[PDB]
RNA sequence: CCGGGCACUCUAACGGGACUGCCCGCGAAAGCGGGAGGAAGGAGGGGACGACGUCUGGUCAGCAUGGCCCUUACGGCCUGGGCGACACACGUGCUACAAUGCCCACUACAAAGCGAUGCCACCCGGCAACGGGGAGCUAAUCGCAAAAAGGUGGGCCCAGUUCGGAUUGGGGUCUGCAACCCGACCCCAUGAAGCCGGAAUCGCUAGUAAUCGCGGAUCAGCCAUGCCGCGGUGAAUACG
RNA sequence: CAAGGAGGUAAAAAUGACAU
């Protein structure tokens, strides 16, 4: 259960509460940020890549 | 009467592109209120540094969204003429409304 | 003054003295003496006998309290005797009623620890 | 009494409002 | 007689024949060992050379360890003709 | 390994008095970082001193501290798995700290009801040489007294 | 705790009501506590699923807000060594 | 070990972005997914070019895409194909201004992604890795570099035992901010597994 | 009526101090320098630089304050009062330095750091 | 609030600002001690940054991937159950045992952030949760929010007590197709254990520990007392 | 000023782990 499971995450019918978030780059169901549509893992990868517009290291 | 707003992620491109419009409006017959620095809306998020499960010690990032305002007096088509479609941004979002 | 089934609380504010009855608590307390029209900050020490009579007559009537409602509460649990539900079995086994965590805690219904060891 | 649901202090701690802590004025 | 499991994969292989908890090439191996630990009436029977039997030391005292393959062990407590806490683990 | 000898922290002088000592006492009163309640209690008790005695609290408090000062204390030291207890002298910094600490503690040890009256009374008792803190002070000096044997280990 | 809804399964009720005219047989199953005790057809048995099998629960008044499956424990426990 | 991505470590000062557009919520998510699918689709049928970067810029339905390549040999003169429907096939799920440009990366021996990719090809050619590392470094160092460092890790030359081959000449200060350090990485797919190639290229700054 | 500089800051607190040369030792903002600061013992310490100088009520105080809590505001007022009397009396420098009434005092609340429970307080552990 | 003004405060963009450069003393130098110099100092206070390597460390359940195995099934869909079980054991915590305290009323003073498929002012019903209305806000404009500890006034008077809130009965609300197993609140009634902790064991050196509330992520809702942040008041001690 | 040759010496504290 992983391939047929990233299917349902985009399928989204039948009751509105059965629909859930899901990382697009991966298939992660946990720690999925609504802002990017990505898991915390993928988000970190791309942020170091530079492929995340404006996204920058936080030092203060 | 004409109010223009310029939002942006990069401050250096903003502080420069929203200064072009101060020069391109002043040298066309108008009084221009200079680069008004509206406060920034910092959008932070904190992610666990490892793909595994090391809760302590992570690493966070921020997405600073800058806002800059500029007002010009009379809406004459002399100043309008230049600021009409002579746009030079890198994706910088611009809002133009008069009230 | 033998208000309901009790009499105990002497010199200690009627709004507080009332509390010392199974059925009164705190809300029904001031509610009873504002509806009876008596000063809450009084001595409780057998003050005006009339106020005490009115108080007694109102309180002891109106709503069920003391040994009578203890019987009703116990009977409401006896409801889930028969061939009752799941909530009854939790009253049977002696375990928490509201489905909480019983892996640890739940000592207020289970009682002190027994320790098995192995 | 930070855990008593019948105080302005417990209602703060819980977050929610009510009779023992009205939504101001 | 085997009486209790600690490893779920081991549990399933002996009970239902479910092999998806162990390595695929160690299916026959693990099986013959478990049957031996099941038939064993005393620890002395689990003494064939190919098992490399020995009791563990330290906090694992009271346990035993026959060898499946490589760095892999089946550990258990044998007592009165029965093994308990059948685990499959690193060496 | 204390490369730096840790410089002595200095305080702010109080209101009305100018003490370089009273604020240190108010601090010991302070719990959870509420200097307001702390200072109030002391000044409250100062008002209480005026009643039971016609003395200015600036001396009553001063003398009390002076009476709850440990001349020498016992110190556990070397050889034998730290078996000895050499009676050592007490530095003016430490006499200072112990005096105020024992005062507040003994003050809250009293059976009274209000914090102010405990402070006031314990100060009056200590000014005389009667306080429970004075007990503590005299006790610590007994220990230091009984150890004069291997005191010559000193250091 | 609903108030303006207070619902029962439509499919449970469909099967329950069309088998309620002038009498029936107690042979009636379900798959959802979700419902509610339902007055009428009190003298009935509803085989409720507990996750493993269908337990014949019996209705004899007394029950109401307790839907079904409260009369169908899903666990067993039974004892802890003792 | 544990060291931060020398690209992300810069981002602000030194080494700018790679996808430069601004949007608020309700848009960022959609436009980032599209943006990444462009990078994903390009990488496939453009690897033979060996692309150092895939810069992307936007301005309301404008989507500019700059493809940096050592040798843009796969562009071939206007209507000679390799661009026409190729830069037009992007708008089969976009439909916006697919403005695709091509850049000429002068020296590939100073482009970290290209260096690592050349090395990762050689791993799959069944080359002697340690010698391949040494050469690639000197090759980078031969083309005027101020410092270089290549790293292959795991399963070297097949053989059951994960290793890590290491070579670096000149100066590579990762901790310094004014660094101008190019970082590249590549997956070498082998019949015995997968190994990763890091490549660090350094030039002066101030 | 009049003006005399005013910029006192302490731990996220901003106070603009004026003072108007008049015998009426007055207040500002909400109510009195009392009233607004009543029950607060250390509140009256903000007027200590005036005691350090020869001001037994020679000025009419006017300090608008904002940000932080009372204590920081009070501290900031002290910095502002001093910043005024040092401005229109450049010779009153030789008392603001030995007494040290002139410092912004960079002592501010330190950041919550991850892992730790709060600033520096470590989350406490057992090996077993 | 308007006229008008933008010098103050603030907002955010580049800069200036100490480099023990200056004085005394020590020294061969590096440097150390001390002093006016100023907001600041002898890395000013905190971040980001983690060498060669070590632990056959972690991680095939994020992802990629060699090999083994499964394929009318070790894959796929659904309803229901379960991850929430409880005779027990350990960790991290939250709330307390009270009077430098609790309750009620009044009245002040923050920062950092979030919101027009939402934040929801002001009215109206309601003891309340909340429901009806309904203005403003693409938001330094409108809203979330009154910060809380504090202060003023009053009441309890040291007793398991107006401490403490567990547990349980009853009545309700809101999200949700639906909250029995297992949701959060609200109101009435119950009011348990606990009167400060054995052997042991932890954190913190200055805005720090302690104490107080606030915001955000995930999120229909929420088991968050958690985690990541924000500011309020603000100790003690360091001989060694 | 700078040391060589001489003498009193810690305690109470054991063990070892699972393919080379
Ligand atoms: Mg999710
Ligand atoms: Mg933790
Ligand atoms: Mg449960
Ligand atoms: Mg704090
Ligand atoms: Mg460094
Ligand atoms: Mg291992
Ligand atoms: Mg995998
Ligand atoms: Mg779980
Ligand atoms: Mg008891
Ligand atoms: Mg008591
Ligand atoms: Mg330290
Ligand atoms: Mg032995
Ligand atoms: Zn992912």
């Amino acid at each position: 259960a992983r391939k047929a499971l990233i299917e349902k995450a985009k399928r989204t019918p039948k009751f509105k509460v059965r629909a859930y978030t899901r990382c697009v780059r991966c298939g992660r169901a946990r720690s999925v940020y609504r802002f990017f549509g990505l898991c915390r893992i993928c988000l970190r990868e791309l942020a170091h890549k530079g492929q995340l517009p404006g996204v920058r290291k936080a030092s203060w | 009467k004409i109010r223009i707003k310029l939002r942006g992620f990069d401050h250096k491109t903003l502080d420069a592109s929203a200064q072009k419009i101060v020069e391109a409006a002043r040298r066309s017959g108008a009084q221009v209120s200079g680069p008004i620095p509206l406060p920034t809306r910092v959008r932070r998020f904190t992610v666990i540094r490892g793909p595994f499960k090391h809760k302590d010690s992570r690493e966070h990032f921020e997405l600073r969204t800058h806002n800059r305002l500029v007002d010009i007096i009379n809406p004459n088509r002399k100043t309008i003429e230049q600021l009409m479609t002579l746009d030079l941004p890198t994706g910088v979002e611009i809002e133009i409304k008069t009230v | 003054a033998r208000i309901a089934g009790v009499e105990i609380p002497r010199n200690k504010r009627v709004d507080v003295a009332l509390t010392y009855i199974y059925g009164i608590g705190k809300a029904r307390a001031k509610e009873a003496l504002e509806k009876t029209g008596i000063n809450p900050a009084t001595r409780v020490k057998d003050l005006t006998e009339a106020e005490v009579v009115r108080l007694r007559e109102y309180v002891e009537n109106t709503w069920k309290l003391e040994g009578e409602l203890r019987a009703e509460v116990a009977a409401n649990i006896k409801r889930l005797m028969d061939i009752g539900c799941y909530r009854g079995l939790r009253h049977r086994r002696g375990l928490p009623v509201r489905g909480q965590r019983t892996r640890t805690n739940a000592r207020t219904r289970k009682g002190p620890r027994k320790t098995v060891a192995g | 009494g930070k855990g008593d649901r019948r105080t302005r202090r417990g209602k703060i701690w819980r977050g929610t409002y009510g009779k023992y802590r009205p939504r101001k004025k | 007689g085997i009486k209790s499991f600690k490893h779920k994969g081991l549990k399933l292989l002996f009970e239902k024949g479910v092999t998806s908890g162990v390595p695929a090439q160690d299916v026959d191996r693990i099986n013959d060992r478990l049957q031996a630990i099941d038939t064993a009436t005393e620890i002395g029977e689990l003494n064939r050379q190919i098992y490399k039997l020995h009791p563990l030391k330290g906090d694992r005292e009271g346990y035993w360890s026959i060898t499946v393959r490589a760095n892999w062990r089946i550990t258990f407590q044998f007592i009165n003709g029965d093994a308990y806490i059948l685990n499959y683990e690193d060496y | 390994a204390r490369r730096r000898r840790a410089e002595v922290r200095q305080l702010q002088p109080d209101l009305v008095y100018g003490d370089v000592l009273v604020t240190a006492f108010i601090n010991k009163i302070m719990r959870d970082g509420k200097k307001n309640l702390a200072a109030r209690i002391f000044y409250d008790a100062c008002k209480i001193i005026q009643e039971k005695t016609g003395q200015e609290p600036l001396k009553v408090f001063k003398q009390a501290v002076e009476n709850v000062k440990p001349r020498m204390e016992v110190r556990s030291r070397r050889v034998g798995g730290a078996n000895y207890q050499v009676p050592m002298e007490v530095s003016p910094r430490r006499q200072q700290s112990l005096a105020l600490r024992w005062l507040v503690q003994a003050a809250n040890q009293r059976p009274e009801r209000r914090a102010a009256v405990r402070i006031a009374h314990e100060l009056m008792d200590a000014a005389e040489g009667k306080g429970g803190a004075v007990k503590k002070k005299e006790d610590v000096e007994r220990m230091a007294e009984a150890n004069r044997a291997y005191a010559h280990y000193r250091w | 705790s609903l108030k303006k809804g207070v619902f029962v399964d439509d499919h449970l009720l469909e099967k329950v009501l069309e088998l309620n005219a002038k009498g029936e047989k107690r042979l009636i199953k379900t798959w959802s506590r979700r419902s509610t005790i339902v007055p009428e057809m009190v003298g009935h048995t509803i085989a409720v699923y507990n996750g493993k099998q269908h337990v014949p629960v019996y209705i004899t008044e007394n029950m109401v807000g307790h839907k079904l499956g409260e009369f169908a424990p899903t666990r067993t426990y039974r004892g802890h060594g003792k | 070990g544990n060291k931060i991505h020398p690209i992300g470590f810069r981002l602000g000062i030194t080494r700018d972005w790679e996808s430069r557009w601004y949007a608020g919520k309700k848009q960022y998510r959609h436009l980032l997914l599209e943006d990444q699918r462009i990078r994903g689709l390009l990488e496939k049928e453009l690897y033979s070019a060996g692309l150092a970067r895939v810069d992307i810029e936007r301005a309301a339905d404008n989507v500019a895409v700059t493809v940096h390549v050592a040798k843009p040999g796969v562009v071939i003169g206007r209507g000679g194909e390799r661009i026409r429907v190729l830069r037009e096939e992007l708008a089969k799920l976009t439909g916006k201004n697919v403005a695709l440009n091509v850049q000429e990366v002068q020296n590939p021996n100073l482009s970290a992604p290209l260096v690592a990719q050349r090395v990762a090809e050689q791993i799959e050619r069944r080359f002697a890795v340690r010698r391949a590392i040494k050469q690639a470094v000197q090759r980078v160092m031969e083309s005027g570099a101020k410092g270089a460092k290549v790293i292959v890790s795991g399963r070297i030359g097949g053989a059951e035992q994960a290793r890590t081959e290491w070579a670096a000449q000149g100066r590579v200060p990762l901790h310094t901010l004014r660094a101008n350090i190019d970082y590249g990485f590549a997956l070498a797919r082998t019949t015995y597994g997968v190994l990763g190639v890091k490549a660090y290229i350094f030039l002066g700054e101030v | 009526m009049e003006q005399y500089y005013g910029t006192g800051r302490r731990k996220e607190a901003v106070a603009r101090v004026f003072l108007r040369p008049g015998n009426g030792k007055v207040t500002v903002n909400g109510q009195d320098f009392n009233e607004y600061f009543q029950g607060l013992v250390r509140a009256v310490a903000a007027l200590e630089p005036l005691r350090a100088v020869d001001a037994l009520g020679h000025f009419d105080a006017y300090i608008t304050v904002r940000g932080g809590g009372k204590s920081g505001q009070i501290d900031a007022i002290k910095l502002g009062i001093a910043r005024a009397l040092v401005q229109y009396n450049p010779d009153y420098r030789a008392k603001l330095k030995p007494l040290g009434f002139l410092t912004r005092d960079a002592r501010v609340v330190e950041r919550k750091k991850y892992g730790k429970h709060k600033a520096r307080r470590a989350p406490q552990y057992s090996k077993r």
